[PDB]
This record gives structure tokens, C-alpha cells and sequence, in this order.
């Protein structure tokens, strides 16, 4: 029997229940994204990782669901290592935020795509 | 000025026993009939009566130093033994004019009557009468009319109004009901009722019932060409179903409502008496439930002082015994506290049970009602003891008639106008009574038939409450 | 089927004395003592009560005949002479369940406890008992809470809650009120409390004290680290009034509020009630005025019966006597209706005055308050005879103390700790209670201070209320 | 958007004994299935205000469940508080307490509160930002047999009209009837904007919506993770799967329960995201998460052989 | 007074087929006519529809142990076959007052009809008849008048 | 006249303003749990020991109330041992979190027992 643990144990959405992405399991991501035609994104945030209500507390309403674009939407990617490269240029800029990769369906208007790519030191 | 605190417990006649008080014009007094445990003396009772009504407990609190005890504390400042007793006293106790909230009666009994009753020290207690001052009684509104206003509003002058409780107390339908209602005002009564506990329930509800009482007792009145009233009962579980009977009965357009004020409560009686003279409906008050608590010699509260707190409270009419009916009610106490309802001023008087002089600045008077019991023979005493400024009610006398309600109307109608007319004409009621009723059988069918069925019954038992 | 009307009077006891009756269970049971007039034989006194509470009058009514007067009339179905007592006995009387006002605590005493009190032909009634039918009891809300989900709310476990009356009863300021509940509230009580009869008055108005008691409470919340309640009064002239109290208390988002439900009444404590349902609020009552009712054994109510009303009408708490204290409670009488509080099932048990075997079909439980004129050294039997379901309250029992509010506080809690491990080891709290007291004293300075200053204090006396 | 949720199925939980947990006791069950990694759990369909807990502090209590579960794990966390009763005052009340909370979801019965307060409350959601869950309560006492009656997807799109953000699809696999092809067919009747006649899944007219939104099936009734691979390749990404028993009936506890779902629900969207085959694969990719998750592999070896196969009733 | 959790599953019919119990006055009492799928007994399958419509659910749950479920459950008391049926009987049922909301039908009909119905494990379900205990019903209004009041 | 302490006098419910208990007084509440057929269980917390009010204000309304659960209810316990090696389990795993023993009565519903069985660092 054993007991789910408390301290530090902050999750990420859509994957962060399994082990770490390997490299080769990231681009398996990338490469899933790209197949079924989703426009690429990066995202980044340093200051709030995590949701929490400051400024209203309605049905609905929460603070840290925007985290800031990193450029633009990759419209017309066809290359995964278009987006890997991206990927280490927000790493290299940005070693101490968290950053995620997203994938847009226009015809629908919905993220198909969400999960951390990075996390900075100490998670 | 400021003495040490001192931790632990005294007697509380150091504090709250004070023979040299001369009482204020601002105070509410006390009259309290004590009967201490064995070993208390009669100084301690009414100390520990005085202070737990008030502001002590049982033990020294340091707090005290904060505030003036002297200008708060009630106090017993006269105590008299009763004559024929051993170990019973009347204490007189004082409290201060800042001690009540204005308006409320609810605390004005919270603190004279919440705790100082279940004491193990005493074996009994009884509050006898109040004196309400000047300046708390302009704090209330009292009665939405009063006697002035009600025979104004109903054009009715010149003798006793007549009221009848339908019968079956329980059990008739919201039609039956009605018909009753009908066949009662059209013979010549003022007034029908709602028995105390027809509220509502399974064999006839509320609104059904308002509604077939507003049908004949319109009825009644085209026919006979006087104005006519329905005690619609607007007692209930809740202040909102209580509102929203005495709304109901505004919008029907009748004159007059009822309410039970003991088993209803004050809190909710206060708010329908304001109701009803924001909206011009006369308030009947039932008194329901107060003899378990106004019977008894030795233990309680007197009638007299739950019908002062009606009177502030308020209500158009309250029920006042009728002293030969089926409920005791002794002439004397009973003609004290008739007195203290109606009128603006009362002095003391110890042969009717009033221990304080009382005044009303001109708060509305209530009329009395007297109902229970009484029939045809009754007539006589009854507008002897009453008075023009009553209602005199016959549920059992007109619903228990030989030829129906109409003719046991008509019957205790025309034996009103008997007794009338005959005290106006100089003649003597408590003499000429039955000589009165009886010259009116001869020119009146239904009265002879009402005289042959009541002429043996009488109710005569020894008193519980006496002087 | 219908036979003639028949005009006149005849004995009650034709139509309501009825000794075959076997009862409903849809039916409400009253058990009356009944001590009649000489030369009124006890069927008849039975049978009087019975119809006079339910659908008879005095004489006979034609309008019987439009009903079924056997399916409603009320009904005295067994006598049982006392031992020990010349002409005195108890009288079981049986009413339907369509008599009745859905909901209502308000009509069912209006019916049951009405008028029949007054009777002349009775010297004295005192009911004692009601057997409440499951189909009644589902009508009603009961407690708001109740007490598993209180504790659940204030996260409190294991042992009796601790609470506290400000002292000077009347005449303390706002600002000073809320300075002494803090200053209780951090030493250890659980709650403080506003007295019966404080309510807004011209030395402290309503809305000043709750707002400063806020701020108390939330201070010692914090320095504690204990959740802490103030009970604030919402008993008031009016509903209205009362309204507007319990509306400014859940803006100030406290946990307890309080009403007087008998100086209030019930009309006005059910809508409370149902208020406090709605909006989260506990309800702490407290029974000013009960003993004018029911402190003599001949006459009146008896406390059981004012108990289950509240329970239906609706409390989380209900002050239930503390036996060893200042007031009247006989132990054996005291455990009956506790268990008859927070039980869902109690047997018959005449031996602790329980007439009937009574069901809550699982209305909530109410928490028993133990308050007035406690101490310290009653501490291992109050535990004992209420055990961790009750709240034991120390007035002049922490304001007292000769260092303080607060010392005062932590003696009372340290030594209830004390007897609920002492307890709880498998100690006899009865025969170990000095002992237990005696060994936190030499660890614990505040309640050695506490046990020095109230060593003697007793309060033993001879019951008026027994079995 | 509103819960920051893609990329996956989204996960549930109906708290267990169905009837008889007190307030606070349903509260400290909500808080340890929702830390364990489900995003939400809800009321029992008949669990309203009853003699055992009322439901405003029901209410209360699952409040500060719910957010304690969402500061410990970072993640938007609901609880279905159930609105249904007997009045539509009585209904409007629990809506009312729910939106003064700030709690993101309510729930209601729809047949069995009806179509005119259904409509009611879903207008009450609407202007006020709460998602609404419908329950589909007492539905197959009209869809169940072929001769007599009226069809699920005619009730589902009386719904999708009248209004709600969820409504119960079945599971296809687990304890109460529903066949893969007509499930598929009123699946697309409630997500998409436009469906073709297609006689071999039920669709006997071809229907459009002009851009109503799309509702998202929920599948719940006897499921547990060895159906993970099949509830993921039946409904997608877009439905909630939702496991009362299977969550509350784990060896380990609610939160243990949870983690099980989770990740079992994870190793079905990478397996299938990397190209694998679920109908084919499916026990394999189980198999390979109960390696490094004790949780999983508690939950595994429970479970292994139940199943759930009887003849239908309904049929094309 | 308490057993140790034993996780998974175990038929229905070990809690909530109760042919002995009485039933008490605030019962609500339902008659289904239930017909069952080939291979599974009449027991099984009346367990099955109480334990579904009141308490239970497909597997056990540890928070069972939290409450008192012999007060709560619903329980199948009597099964009485149907004359002139294969494989048909009316199974009789049992639910407690309290797990019922006051004046509400639609939480009643949620309970006994709401998910019953369409268990795989049943070919077809009738509901025939409820006993409404007479506590019960005076949590209702009924009509708003009724035949006396409307002539 | 001693001035009840205002520092550092944070205070932990039932037996919190007794002496610290000793090993055979913590052994003689165990006793007392199990002897009534209460279900035994442990709680612990390490982030919020004390009881707050965050998301919510109305009345009976607080944050900090539910603790996390230690394995389960150990239904059927009768053997203080067990529960005892349990704590210690617990201290092991969680030496920095507040853990307390409650006793649940399943007829009422209602926990019948709750005490602090251990306090971390300088607790
Ligand atoms: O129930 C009854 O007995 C009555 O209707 C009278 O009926 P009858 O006219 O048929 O006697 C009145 O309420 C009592 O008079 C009340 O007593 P009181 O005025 O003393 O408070
Ligand atoms: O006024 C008082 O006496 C009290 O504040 C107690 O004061 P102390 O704590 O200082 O004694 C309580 O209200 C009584 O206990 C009420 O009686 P009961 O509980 O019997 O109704
Ligand atoms: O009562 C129940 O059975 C459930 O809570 C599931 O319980 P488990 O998670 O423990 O199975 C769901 O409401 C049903 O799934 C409803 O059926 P449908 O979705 O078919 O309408
Ligand atoms: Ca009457
Ligand atoms: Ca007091
Ligand atoms: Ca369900």
C-alpha cells in the first residue's frame, strides 16, 4: 500500500503523469502534431506556473492560463526540426521559464497539441 | 471610586437588596410573589431575583469595574409578607429605564421572567403585576385602532357587539364553513370566527376558506343592511405564511383578522399589528395557551400582565373571560384588569389585584371579549359586568340553537337589546334579569325556544385565582 | 347513519371517553396530568379535555352532522390513577393526524394546550409528554445543522465544546464586550456568547457589539489556531428586527448566531430556523421563560415537551440544565431528555419521566448546553453525566477567575482535558474527580487559582420537578 | 479553453456508496480522487438533499476539496454539484449557491427534472458562466427495446436543443447497453455540425446545426483501466470517461485510483500519438505502464478479468 | 463491526438480496417485473436492480465502511414467478425513507428508474407499482384543490 | 497574577493544553479508540497546519480542515500495535508534517476521536 505523495508534486496537463519525454519521444510528439496538419506554437512563463485567482473569482475565471507567445504561430510547418530549433532558441533565452508546445486546428479553432517541452531548474 | 477586584462569590443582598430606593418615574417595577427555600431569607430571595433579572451572576466578575453597576443594577427595594402564609413575600424590584429595548416586548419579558423562575434557592414564583412607565410605553405602537376608531370604522354604537365561534372546533370543510358563517351574521350577530386553531389543514384549507367567508358574509350584510366581520385566522407555522394570510384578507376587502399571540409569539404578533395598521384591517387577539401559565396562585404570571404586553404589542381585541361561563375568571381581578385595557389611567387598587398605578398616554384602549360557555340566561350579567364597550361572543349559544344559526343569532340578539333597553330605562340587571329575558320570550319565538333548552345550565366551581 | 339533532347539554364523556381506542400510528399522543374539581369523576375531566382540545364545545352543535365527528375527535383512551395522590390522575389523549397544521409547532400546541388549562372544572393540568408520529415529524425542518455536521464545520472532536457568558449581564459598551470575548476566546474556550436579554439597548446597540465581536474573535482565531465562535442575538421586537441581525452576522461571515424561542416564540423561531438552514449558520437557543411553564409538577408544561417542539421548530443547540448548578434539573429527568435531544430512538422509560417511545426518523441530533453557576470542581461530572456530546458554559465560572479572562479560559479547559484523559485511560470520573482536578493543579497555576477561589461553592437544594 | 484541458480525453469520478455518505465525508472522498490526477469528480445522479446530508453542505465542503486538489497539483479542478430538485425555485437556489462559490460545473437530470426546467437552468448557465453537466436518468425506460418507444438519439438531440455542456453517451464496453455503430452515429450528432443519413449507424436524416456547439459525450458505467485502449479509440480526445468503482474500488485508495486512470489514459494518447494501434495493442501498452507505475499494476491485477458481454436489445 | 477492504468484485446477491426482511412502514416498496438475460438467476438479477437504484455499484468500495450500508441499501425481499413466463418474475424491493428527498418526484424516479434499465444483464424491466409510506407522503401538497373543493 | 503567553502558543484541539503525552499515555488513547470499535486513521499535513480562509468567507466556511489521508481506515483493527507502527511509517516517510490519530464511528458518522500524535521541528 503505498501513499501518493504531497510535497512538490506540481503537474503539467497532458503527459506529465508518465516519465520524462525522452528526445526521441518529443519528436514523436512534434511528429504527431505536424501529421494531422495543427499549426505549431511556442509558449513560455517565468513569473506564474501555475493557475491561481488574483484579480476575480467567478465560475470560470482564472489568472495563469496565458502564458506569453514565443513569435508567431509556425503557419505552413511542414519540418520538425523547424520547431526543435525554436524549441532551443527559447531555451537559450529564456533557461529559467517553463515552455510548452501547442498545436492549433483553425477548421475547429481548438489546441488539439498541449505539454511541456522544458522546465527550469529545481522541477 | 474603583475598589480592588475581589475574586469569589457573596451574598447578593450586599449588592442588589436596597430598602432606601425611592423608584424613578422612568422605571419598570416589579411586584413578584416569592416562596424562598427553607434557609433563605427573604432579603437574599428577592437580591438573587433582583440580580439574575438584571445584571448579576453567582459569583464576583471583574468586569464590573468598566461600567456603573449602581446606575444598571435592577433592585428590590420593598419587601411585604403575605398574610395567611408561611414563607411567602411580595418583593418589589426596580429596573432602569436603559436596561429594555425600545419597541420589544420580547425583551422586556427576556429579562424580568427568563431565568430568576427555575432558581433551586426558591420553591416558587409568581409575577404579579408591572408598572410600565410613560417613556417606555411611547416606544410601542399598541393596538392598530382601538375602541374609538373600531366603532367609527363599523358604524356600531350603543350596546355590546355580538360575536360566535363556528362549531365542529375542527373537522368542517371550506364551504360548510361558509354556509355556517351565512346563516350566523344573517340572524343579527356583528361577527363570526375562526376557532383559536383552525389554521390551516387537512379538511379545510386557508385560502379556501377566506374566500367562502368573504361570499357570505357579504351575503349577510345586503341582506340585513349592517356591516359585518369575520375573524380570519392568520396564525401559522412562519412569519412569511402568516403575512401572506393577512395579505390575502386585505385584498378580500373585509375589516378584520386574528391572531393567536402566545402560541404565535410576540416577535411575530408585534410585525402583524404593524401589518394591520399600515393596511386599516382590525386585529381580534385569541389568548390561547395562557392559562398554563396564569392559573396557578403560587407560580407564574398573572393574566394582567400578559394583557398589558398585548396592549403594547398590539391588538383591537383580547379575550377577557367572562367570569360565569366554563372558564374561571373571578368578578373582581377580572373588572382590575378590564380597566387596565381600556382605560387611560389606572390607581392602584389591592381589592382588584392592581399593585402599581399605571398610565397609558393615550395608547389606544382594547376592547374586551368575553366568550365560553355563556348563553341566553347569561345576558343580563354579562352586560352588567361589561359594559357597552365589549364583545360578547356565543359559538355552542347560537350553533347549538333548536331551529339553526339564524334563529340562535336572532335569540341572542334580541336578548341584548332586552338587557339594553331595560338598563336605559333605569331598571336594575343584576335584580331583573330573568325577568327581563323572560318578557322578551313573549313577543319572541326564537328567544323562548333558546330559554327552554340553556334554562338549567350553569357553571359555579371554586376559584384558583382569588385576591 | 345521521341520527336526529338533538338540542342541549350532556356529558362529554358520551362522545370522548373512548377506552377500547386503540391509538393510530398517524396519531400525536398527549399524556396529561389531570387533577379535577371535587365531584368531577376522572372519565369525565378526561374526556372534557379531550374534546375541548380538538372539536367539541359546551353543548350540542347541529353542524355535526355535515362532518364524520368519529374520524376527527380527539379522544381520551386511557386512565392511570397516581400513587400517592388523592384525585390525581394521568390522562392519554389521542389526536389524529389531520388536526394538524403541516409544519407547524405553533397549532399543535394552539390545539393541544389551548384552553383546555382554564377549565373550571379542573384544579390544575400539567402535560407532560407527546408522542410525535413519524408522518408529523417528516413535516418539519428540525436543527439546521444538527451535530455531526457542526462538528464537522468547526473541525472540533473528542471532547465537550467550552463556552461563556459576558458578565455584567446588562450595561458593558461595544468596544468592552468585544475586548472580554477576546481575551476569553484565546485562553481556550471554543465560544463566548451575547446574555439572554442583551439585544440593542441604549448602553450598547446590536450592530456596534457584532461588529467589534468580530474582531475579537478573528484575533483569537488566529492566535490560537483554533476555529472560535461568539454566539450574536438576533431576539428582537420583530421579524424584521430579527431579520435584519441574522443578515448582518452572515455578512460578517461568523460562524453562530442565537435566538430566544420562547420570549421570540415559534412563529418567529421557524423562520429563523429555515434562515439559518439557508445560509449556513448554526442556532444556538436559549429557553428564557421556560420555568414560568414548567417548573411545578401540578401544573403546566414539563421542559421534555418544550424540548422536542425546538427540536422540531429547529436549533442546533438547546440549554438543558446542568443538574449540579444553579438551577433546577434532576439527573435521571435531565438523562431522559437528552437522550430524547440527540437521539433517533428513545423507548419508553418511566422512570426518567419518558411517557412514550418516541422516533426522529433521523432529524438531526441537538447539542445540550450545560450553563449557570459551574465551575472547575464540577468538571469530572459534568463529563460525566452529559459526556463529549454537550457544551458546558462558564460565565461567572472564567469573568470570575482572580487573574483575568483569559487564566480563566485555560483553567476551564485545562482541567476538562484533564477528566477526558482521565476518562479515557479508564479513570472513574464519579470517584476520581477531586483527585483528577487536584493533579492539574500541580502543573497547571491557572487552574490551581481557580480551584483555590471556588473550593466551597455547592448549590443543593430540595427538587420541586421529580418523577 | 475555460479549463486550460487538451490534447486527451478528459477524466471523471461518481463518488461511491451511491447514497448514504454524510458532507464532509463526500468532501474528504472529492479531495483524494481529484490529487491523484482525475479532473473531476460529481454527485451520484440521485444524490440531491436528503436526510443523511443536505446539499448546501454538501456544497461547502466539496468547495474546499476541490481547491485544496487544485493548489497541491497545479491543475483546474471541478465536482458536478447537482442542481436537480423538486421545484424550479428549489433548482435555482443550488445554481445560485454554486455560482456565489466560483466552482466551474453543475449538473442536472434531465428527464426526470424535464425539459422546461432543463431549459430554465441551461439559460441560468449560460449568463452566468457555469459548465452544465446533464445526466441522462431514467432514459432507457423509453430507448431500451427496438419495437416501442423513442430512440437515445432523439432524446440526445432534444439535449443538445434545450441545452447542456455534457451529457452521458455509454461506454459501449462496460455495464449498460449500447452497440459501437448506432454509439458512433449520435456521438457525431452531438459534436459535429453537420451529419450525413447513414442507415447503418441509426441515422435515418441527414442533419445540420448552423453552428449550435457541439456537446462532449461522457462515458461511464463499469469501465476500469484495462478499457482505457478501447474508450480512447471509440470517443477520441473530445468526451470524458469517467470511473467510480474504478477509482473508488482500488486496493490502494482514491488517490492511488486516480493515478491508475491517469496514467493508464497517458499511455494510451502517447501510444496512440506514435502511431501504435489501440484495438490491437491496447493490453500491450497497459502491460508496459504497470512497469514503472505501482499504481497501475495494483489497479491491473484487481481487475484482469472483468468484462462485461451480453446480447443487445438494440440494434440497427 | 468492520471487516477489513477486500477489493474487486463479488456478486450482488451477497448484499442486497434479503429474503427475510420485514418491511418497515416508512419503506418505499417497489414491484418490477423483471426479465433477466439467459445465465443469470432471478436472485442475481433482483440484487442487481435494488443495489443499483439505491447504494451499490459493479465493484466494491472501501468508503462503504465509512457509513452503516445495512440502513441505507435497498434490498430485494421477495421474487414471486410470473404464471405462464419463461424466464419472467416480479421482484420486490425495498428503500429506507431517508434516501428520499421531501416533496420531490423527480429525486423518487431517479432513484427507482434511473439506471436500472438498461443493464446489459437484463433483456427488459416494468416498473408496476410503488408503495408510497404515509410518512412520505405527507412531505407533498397534492392537488391544489381537489374534487371536494373544485365541485 | 501570571499574563497568559501570546508567542508561539499555537494549540492543536482535543489534549493540546495537557502535557506533552508520553508513550504509555499516547498507548492509552489507542487503547480507548479500539475499545469503543472505532475505525482508527491516520492524517498528516505539512503545508497548512493551521486553518486559513483563502478561496471562500461565508459562514462555516474554512480552508485548512481536510488534512491527507494515511493509506486508509484500517477497518477491523484490533491491535494497538498495528496503529502504532502506522505513526511510525508515517514519521519516517513524513518527519516534516503534523500528524494526528482519529477514531471513526460509522453508525453516527461522526469521528469520536482526534488527537496530534506528532509535531515536527520545532513544534
Ligand atoms: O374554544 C372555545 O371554547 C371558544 O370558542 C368558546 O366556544 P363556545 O362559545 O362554544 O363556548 C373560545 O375560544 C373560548 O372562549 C376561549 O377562552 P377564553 O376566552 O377564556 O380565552
Ligand atoms: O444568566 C445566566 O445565569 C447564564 O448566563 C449563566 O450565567 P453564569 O455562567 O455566570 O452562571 C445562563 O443563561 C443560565 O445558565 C441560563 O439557564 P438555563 O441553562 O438553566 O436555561
Ligand atoms: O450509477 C452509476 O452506475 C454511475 O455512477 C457509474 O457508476 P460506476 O462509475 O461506479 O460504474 C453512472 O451514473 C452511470 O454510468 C449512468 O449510466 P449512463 O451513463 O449509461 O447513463
Ligand atoms: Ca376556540
Ligand atoms: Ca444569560
Ligand atoms: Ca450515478
Amino acid at each position: 500500500m503505498q501513499v501518493w505523495p504531497i510535497l512538490n508534486l506540481k503537474k503539467y496537463e497532458t503527459l506529465s503523469y508518465l516519465p520524462p519525454l525522452t528526445t526521441d519521444q518529443l519528436a514523436r510528439q512534434v511528429d504527431y502534431l505536424l501529421n494531422n496538419k495543427w499549426v505549431p506554437c511556442l509558449e513560455f512563463e517565468t513569473d506564474h506556473g501555475f493557475v491561481y485567482r488574483e484579480h476575480h473569482n467567478s465560475p470560470g475565471y482564472y489568472d495563469g492560463r496565458y502564458w506569453t507567445m514565443w513569435k508567431l504561430p509556425m503557419f505552413g510547418c511542414t519540418d520538425p526540426a523547424q520547431v526543435l530549433n525554436e524549441l532551443e532558441e527559447c531555451k537559450k533565452e529564456y533557461p529559467n521559464a517553463f515552455i510548452r508546445i501547442i498545436g492549433f486546428d483553425s477548421n475547429r479553432e481548438v489546441q488539439c497539441i498541449s505539454f511541456i517541452a522544458y522546465k527550469p531548474a529545481g522541477y | 471610586a474603583s475598589v480592588e477586584f475581589k475574586a469569589g462569590v457573596k451574598d447578593y443582598k450586599l449588592t442588589y437588596y436596597t430598602p432606601e430606593y425611592e423608584t424613578l418615574d422612568t422605571d419598570i417595577l416589579a411586584a413578584f410573589r416569592v416562596s424562598p427555600q427553607p434557609g433563605v431569607p427573604p432579603e437574599e430571595a428577592g437580591a438573587a431575583v433582583a440580580a439574575e433579572s438584571s445584571t448579576g451572576t453567582w459569583t464576583t466578575v471583574w468586569t464590573d469595574g468598566l461600567t456603573n453597576l449602581d446606575r444598571y443594577k435592577g433592585r428590590c427595594y420593598h419587601i411585604e409578607p403575605v398574610a395567611g402564609e408561611e414563607n411567602q413575600y411580595i418583593c418589589y424590584v426596580a429596573y432602569p429605564l436603559d436596561l429594555f429595548e425600545e419597541g420589544s416586548v420580547t425583551n422586556m419579558f427576556t429579562s424580568i421572567v427568563g431565568n430568576v423562575f427555575g432558581f433551586k434557592a426558591l420553591r416558587a414564583l409568581r409575577l404579579e403585576d408591572l408598572r410600565i412607565p410613560v417613556a417606555y410605553v411611547k416606544t410601542f405602537q399598541g393596538p392598530p385602532h382601538g375602541i374609538q376608531v373600531e366603532r367609527d370604522k363599523l358604524n356600531k354604537y350603543g350596546r355590546p357587539l355580538l360575536g360566535c365561534t363556528i362549531k365542529p372546533k375542527l373537522g368542517l370543510s371550506a364551504k360548510n364553513y361558509g354556509r355556517a358563517v351565512y346563516e350566523c351574521l344573517r340572524g343579527g350577530l356583528d361577527f363570526t370566527k375562526d376557532d383559536e386553531n383552525v389554521n390551516s389543514q387537512p379538511f379545510m384549507r386557508w385560502r379556501d376558506r377566506f374566500l367562502f367567508c368573504a361570499e357570505a358574509l357579504y351575503k349577510a350584510q345586503a341582506e340585513t343592511g349592517e356591516i359585518k366581520g369575520h375573524y380570519l385566522n392568520a396564525t401559522a407555522g412562519t412569519c412569511e405564511d402568516m403575512m401572506k394570510r393577512a395579505v390575502f384578507a386585505r385584498e378580500l376587502g373585509v375589516p378584520i383578522v386574528m391572531h393567536d399571540y402566545l402560541t404565535g409569539g410576540f416577535t411575530a404578533n408585534t410585525t402583524l399589528s404593524h401589518y394591520c395598521r399600515d393596511n386599516g384591517l382590525l386585529l381580534h387577539i385569541h389568548r390561547a395557551m395562557h392559562a398554563v401559565i396564569d392559573r396557578q396562585k403560587n407560580h407564574g404570571m398573572h393574566f394582567r400582565v400578559l394583557a398589558k404586553a398585548l396592549r403594547l404589542s398590539g391588538g383591537d381585541h383580547i379575550h377577557s373571560g367572562t367570569v360565569v361561563g366554563k372558564l374561571e375568571g373571578e368578578r373582581d381581578i377580572t373588572l382590575g384588569f378590564v380597566d387596565l385595557l381600556r382605560d387611560d389611567y389606572t390607581e392602584k387598587d389591592r381589592s382588584r389585584g392592581i399593585y402599581f398605578t399605571q398610565s397609558w398616554v393615550s395608547t389606544p384602549g382594547v376592547l374586551p371579549v368575553a366568550s365560553g360557555g355563556i348563553h341566553v340566561w347569561h345576558m343580563p350579567a354579562l352586560t352588567e359586568i361589561f359594559g357597552d364597550d365589549s364583545v360578547l361572543q356565543f359559538g355552542g349559544g347560537t350553533l347549538g340553537h333548536p331551529w339553526g344559526n339564524a334563529p340562535g343569532a336572532v335569540a341572542n340578539r334580541v336578548a341584548l337589546e332586552a338587557c339594553v333597553q331595560a338598563r336605559n330605562e333605569g331598571r336594575d340587571l343584576a335584580r331583573e334579569g330573568n325577568t327581563i329575558i323572560r318578557e322578551a320570550t313573549k313577543w319572541s319565538p326564537e328567544l323562548a325556544a333558546a330559554c327552554e333548552v340553556w334554562k338549567e345550565i350553569k357553571f359555579e366551581f371554586p376559584a384558583m385565582d382569588t385576591v
